[PDB]
């Protein structure tokens, strides 16, 4: 279950290693649309949270 | 006894959450004999506590 519109929950991510490798490897993936960043290359990227 | 374990009825606004390992906690105690002895140094360089 996931929140509505404006109660947008927030998800904190700290000191952990992430794997984009889910977001890419998979095949029911059939919906990823990113224009912000580079989607092959934000694996290389690392983010402060 | 671990009395008033509510302080807040809910929870607006949290930041931040960290879990490391338990530390020595050592149950009821003795008077006198002060075997622990805890030297701890606090800094903050760059952001890094």
């Amino acid at each position: 279950r996931f929140a509505s519109v404006y109660a947008w929950n927030r998800k904190r991510i700290s000191n952990c290693v992430a794997d984009y490798s889910v977001l890419y490897n998979l095949a029911p993936f059939f919906t990823f649309k990113c224009y912000g960043v580079s989607p092959t290359k934000l694996n290389d990227l690392c983010f402060t949270n | 006894m671990e009395s008033e374990f509510r302080v807040y009825s809910s929870a607006n606004n949290c930041t931040f959450e960290y879990v490391s390992q338990p530390f020595l906690m050592d149950l009821e105690g003795k008077q006198g004999n002060f075997k622990n002895l805890r030297e701890f140094v606090f800094k903050n360089i760059d952001g890094y506590f």
